[PDB]
């Protein structure tokens, strides 16, 4: 039983991408401290527990499931598409979310207003003509008051449809209050859609749409995220767990039952000794 | 066992002879069964756990908040294999254990009756595992009784008076 | 498990300073500004942290760290730890301003009411010497001690730009009558020739 | 913007506990450690001990086990160091600093203390500072064994102000500081009249004025 | 009544391992609190959970509900509450001046919101109208905050969650 680790995790033979101050969905939406993840792509994402989230406040429903299809995609290769609103204002932005010096955004998100004094139905598509699926990320905003809602966003209560040739997916947006986070009462709401190879995406919404700029490539691999403090360290190791690389010469380990790579398995006991030599009966 | 004693003087093999003549005493060891033995001790773990299987995407394991049913599943499922994996670690261990000792008695029996079937009728065993040999075997004869062609037919006359007189 | 260091440096503005930390063994470089909470000055041996100027650097050999600051000026003079927990020695960065001058050394005897306290304390006192490495020798008719004095030096006065120093040696009563007669030794830099200062009561 | 607010400055008896604490702010209390580093007056900084916040986990030194207590409250993004059985050796600035690791490793083996606190005098103990005359040109007054560092040295509050110089405090084997202050005079001066210096020592809560 | 997610709740609660429920001020400014049904008698009179608060409109008017607690404690807080569907548009015009109200209950990192309906239900002692039951956490140093306009079965504190050995079975033994 292998029962003790170096507490560093070798950066060989996985490419290892540390997140620094970054979570997994911060690092995707486009936050500002987290404007260096983008594009990048790993064998193991590191997240760290100093991790925090310097923009408007969001929030993902089946975060977990997000967090865990995003780390097994094992990359955040961005291709933005040509969206045409009509009748709306787009790069929306606020002061909650400084990006440079003046107000800015998600910049993987794009925030679609009235233009003028009206907000006409949005109805846009995009259809998927190559062979690997595409993640599409958009969102609801829910404002705090009403006044707030009728000043964005011409229609009394807007909603969003995203739909595609099998599923659809619809949000009826509210107004009201909410805890004060980072100045501010109102949310997003963080929504994700699949189209496989060969579907179309369609996107009708008539208010209180916070629209994607495009879709990240998804992939199939041995990509996964992990929770760890541990520092990144120049060394050759099979076998991480969030107390760093340890060798997998051994069979089992009573580290952590957290693990990646050619790892051992997971057992309570701390000990277990294997008689390499035969009974011992010494003189006197 | 019959042994009742380990030699760690011994420092040439697992397994081998000391003999005492005329001549006087030498000592020497036994390569083929110590070879044997630890032949078959080499492995023994690569025989059954070929190797560490590579995992790379998994559940999650340790929760920040309460969900509910779907986390106490994950934990129940995570529990249920750490037990069930601790039990195979365990008996696994015990067993290998278990038949490495009965492996290595049965070589030093192995290697004590090959002994005492080159010795036909020359040697008497006197219990403590070492033989009273009734002729002269000088030390050519200690190393052909160690080799493996000890040739009991040449002796025997001398040891059959010696024994019975 | 041990940290080591040069205990003191004093050094005008503007020239480099090299401190060595050896690790036994992250080795980490932390100042104390008189009168503030310690900061961070480097760490993993070599990165500077947000805020440090690029004029402090850190250099690892096989064993030995080493600190070396640059264009040094008013708010580097301050104290300097190595760590890796274990915490180094510190090393004491004093701002020196060249003005050569001479020591004036007086003595002053243990007070009568020191006296009667059952210990005695002698204290010998340099006033205005320039170089701070000199060194005083407790002269009990001839008797040399080390490790039972101390001393302690002023700071730099801007009204002067010099050094005193006061050293204590203190000792039994039956120590005080132990020699009839004693003296502060004073080997200087700034001033060649050694002086002594000899003194008794009665 | 991170910030370390420490309690106020504590003074306590021999034997007693004391409870410091350290309110965090610009940041989340349970995604760094928590380091607690003491130094006494003039003596260097000394590691105390580890809180894992987000798990609980402690780490004192040896010198400490058993007497020294840590703990969380998380709903107030609060840390709080209790010293029990305290002694009089153990008058310090306390300080509280943030370290990085607290999932997976100890934060401490691999993480500097980027940010610290104002730190906190805990000052356990009282002495007085005894006053002894320095005459032979120069004169003087000798502050010997105190426990507490913070004295003033003046003459006559007013009247010597240049030629003063204050030795900073030394240590002593029995654990006790001392300084001197000595002033140039005339020598003329010294023999026509002479001066007085007051000694204030706040912790003891003592003024003395002497002459010569 | 009916609870969503009826087995986490109780797997939650058998957890817990306390029914030590702190009772919290609540200020409810413009409604009427306390409401009660002769379907759930308590005493000889009509009566209602204990820990539950029916706030409904007063006198003519029902205001947006605005409350906050913060949770400035290290453990976490457990608040249970619920919506109320009533049977008839009439019940609910009577019983609270809006015409469709909302329950939205939130943290700093999570919300939840409800839009009750108005729809005649199985006859279950005596009445067709429902409460539905959720919870939240409040974990240490978080704040919970309840916007809502109407249909608001208020809680009246807050169960202090804990960690241990507790569980809970079926069995007639
Ligand atoms: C590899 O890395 C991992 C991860 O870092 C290491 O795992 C840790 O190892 C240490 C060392 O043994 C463990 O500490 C020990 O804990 C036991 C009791 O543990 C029980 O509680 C643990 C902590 O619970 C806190 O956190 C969880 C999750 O957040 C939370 O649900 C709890 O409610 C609690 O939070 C409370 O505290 C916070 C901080 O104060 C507050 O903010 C909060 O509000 C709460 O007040 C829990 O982890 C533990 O184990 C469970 O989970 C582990 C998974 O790691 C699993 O294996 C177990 O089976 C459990 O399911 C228990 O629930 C304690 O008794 C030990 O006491 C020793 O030390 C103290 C002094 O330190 C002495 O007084 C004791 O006498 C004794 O000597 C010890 O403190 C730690 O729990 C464990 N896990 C984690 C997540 O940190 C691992 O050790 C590393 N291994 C190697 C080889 O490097
Ligand atoms: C429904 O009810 C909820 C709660 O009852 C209300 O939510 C509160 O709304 C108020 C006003 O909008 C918010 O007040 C703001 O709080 C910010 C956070 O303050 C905390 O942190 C700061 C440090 O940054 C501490 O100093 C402070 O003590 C708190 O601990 C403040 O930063 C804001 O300050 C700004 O505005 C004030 C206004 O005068 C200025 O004085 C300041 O200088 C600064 O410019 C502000 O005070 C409060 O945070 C909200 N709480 C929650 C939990 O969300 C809803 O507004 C209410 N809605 C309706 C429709 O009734
Ligand atoms: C939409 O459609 C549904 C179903 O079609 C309606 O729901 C029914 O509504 C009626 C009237 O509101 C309910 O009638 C009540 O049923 C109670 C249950 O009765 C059962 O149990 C009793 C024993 O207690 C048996 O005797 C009986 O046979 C049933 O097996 C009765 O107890 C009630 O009786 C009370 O009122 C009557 C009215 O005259 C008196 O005579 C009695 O003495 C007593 O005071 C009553 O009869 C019925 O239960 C509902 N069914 C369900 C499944 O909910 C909706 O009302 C309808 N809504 C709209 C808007 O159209
Ligand atoms: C990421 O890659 C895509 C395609 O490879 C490219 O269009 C885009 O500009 C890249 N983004 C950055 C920030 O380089
Ligand atoms: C032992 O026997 C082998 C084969 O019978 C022979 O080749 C060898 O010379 C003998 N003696 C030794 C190995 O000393
Ligand atoms: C339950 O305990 C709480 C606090 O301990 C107390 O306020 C409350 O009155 C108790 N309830 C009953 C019914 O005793």
């Amino acid at each position: 039983v292998q029962s003790s680790s170096t507490g560093k995790i070798c950066n060989n033979p996985h490419r290892i991408l540390d997140g620094i101050d970054c979570t997994l969905i911060d690092a995707l939406l486009g936050d500002p401290h987290c404007d260096v993840f983008q594009n990048e792509t790993w064998d193991l994402f590191v997240e760290r527990s100093k991790a925090f989230s310097n923009c408007y406040p969001y929030d993902v429903p089946d975060y977990a499931s997000l967090r865990s299809l995003v780390a097994s995609s094992g990359t955040l290769e961005f291709i933005t598409e040509g969206f045409t609103w009509t009748g709306v204002t787009q790069n929306g932005g606020s002061n909650a979310c400084k990006r440079g010096p003046g107000s800015g955004f998600f910049s993987r998100l794009n925030w679609l207003t009235k233009s003028g004094s009206t907000y006409p139905v949005l109805n846009v598509t995009m259809p998927n003509n190559d062979n690997f699926d595409k993640l599409y990320i958009w969102g609801v905003h829910h404002p705090s008051t009403n006044q707030e809602q009728t000043s964005l966003y011409v229609q009394a209560s807007g909603r969003v449809t995203v739909s595609t040739r099998r599923s659809q997916q619809t949000i009826i947006p509210n107004i009201g209050s909410r805890p004060w986070v980072r100045g501010l009462s109102s949310r997003i709401s963080i929504y994700w859609t699949i189209v496989k190879p060969g579907d179309v995406l369609v996107i009708n919404s008539n208010g209180n749409l916070i629209a994607p700029r495009g879709y990240f490539k998804m992939r199939t691999g041995k990509s996964s995220i992990m929770r760890s403090d541990a520092p990144i360290d120049t060394c050759i190791s099979e076998c991480i767990t969030p107390n760093g690389s340890i060798p997998n010469d051994k069979p089992f380990q009573n580290v952590n039952k957290i693990t990646y790579g050619a790892c051992p398995k997971y057992v309570k006991q701390n000990t277990l000794k294997l008689a390499t030599g035969m009974r011992n009966v010494p003189e006197k | 066992g019959f042994i009742e004693n380990g030699w760690e003087g011994m420092i040439d093999g697992w397994y081998g002879f000391r003999h005492q003549n005329s001549e006087g005493t030498g000592q020497a060891a036994d390569l083929k069964s110590t070879q044997a033995a630890i032949d078959q001790i080499n492995g023994k773990l690569n025989r059954v756990i070929e190797k560490t299987n590579e995992k790379f995407h998994q559940i999650e394991k340790e929760f920040s908040e309460v969900e509910g049913r779907i986390q106490d599943l994950e934990k129940y499922v995570e529990d249920t294999k750490i037990d069930l994996w601790s039990y195979n670690a365990e008996l696994l261990v015990a067993l290998e254990n278990q038949h490495t000792i009965d492996l290595t008695d049965s070589e030093m029996n192995k290697l004590f009756e090959k002994t005492r079937r080159q010795l036909r009728e020359n040697a008497e065993d006197m219990g403590n595992g070492c033989f009273k040999i009734y002729h002269k075997c000088d030390n050519a004869c200690i190393e052909s009784i160690r080799n493996g062609t000890y040739d009991h037919d040449v002796y025997r006359d001398e040891a059959l008076n010696n024994r019975f007189q | 498990s041990v940290l080591t260091q040069p205990p003191s440096v004093s050094g005008a503005p503007g020239q480099r300073v090299t401190i060595s930390c050896t690790g036994s063994s992250a080795v980490h470089w932390y100042q104390q500004l008189p009168g503030t909470a310690p900061k961070l000055l480097i760490s993993g041996n070599s990165n500077r942290p947000s805020g440090v100027p690029d004029r402090f650097s850190g250099s690892k050999s096989g064993t030995s760290a080493s600190l070396a600051i640059t264009g040094l000026q008013a708010e580097d003079e301050a104290d300097y730890y190595c760590q890796s927990s274990v915490f180094g020695g510190g090393t004491k960065l004093t701002v020196l301003g060249r003005t050569v001058a001479a020591p004036s050394v007086f003595i002053f005897p243990p007070s009568d009411e020191q006296l009667k306290s059952g210990t005695a304390s002698v204290v010998c006192l340099l006033n205005n010497f320039y170089p701070r490495e000199a060194k005083v020798q407790w002269k009990v008719d001839n008797a040399l001690q080390s490790g039972n004095s101390q001393e302690s030096v002023t700071e730099q006065d801007s009204k002067d730009s010099t050094y005193s120093l006061s050293s204590t040696l203190t000792l039994s009563k039956a120590d005080y009558e132990k020699h009839k007669v004693y003296a502060c030794e004073v080997t200087h830099q700034g001033l060649s020739s050694p002086v002594t200062k000899s003194f008794n009561r009665g | 913007q991170v910030q370390l607010v420490q309690s106020g400055a504590e003074v306590k008896k021999p034997g007693a506990s004391v409870t410091v604490s350290c309110q965090v702010s610009g940041y989340t209390l349970t995604s760094y450690g928590l380091s607690w580093v003491r130094q006494a007056p003039g003596q260097g900084l000394e590691w105390v001990g580890w809180i894992n916040t987000y798990d609980g986990q402690t780490k004192y030194v040896k010198k400490f086990q058993g007497r020294v207590t840590m703990t969380t409250h998380t709903g107030t993004n609060t840390a709080y160091m209790e010293m029990k059985s305290l002694r009089s050796d153990d008058t310090a600035v306390y300080y509280c600093a943030r370290v990085e690791g607290v999932r997976g490793v100890m934060g401490f083996h691999y993480y500097p203390m980027d940010v610290w606190g104002q730190g906190t005098m805990v000052t356990v103990s009282s002495k007085g500072p005894s006053v002894f005359p320095l005459a032979p040109a120069a004169l003087g007054c000798l502050v010997k064994d105190y426990f507490p560092e913070p004295v003033t040295v003046s003459w006559n509050s007013g009247a010597l102000t240049s030629g003063v110089h204050t030795f900073p405090a030394v240590l002593q084997s029995s654990g006790l500081y001392s300084l001197s202050s000595v002033v140039t005079v005339p020598s003329s001066s010294l023999g026509t009249q002479t001066y007085i210096c007051n000694v204030n020592h706040k912790p003891s809560n003592t003024k003395v004025d002497k002459k010569v």
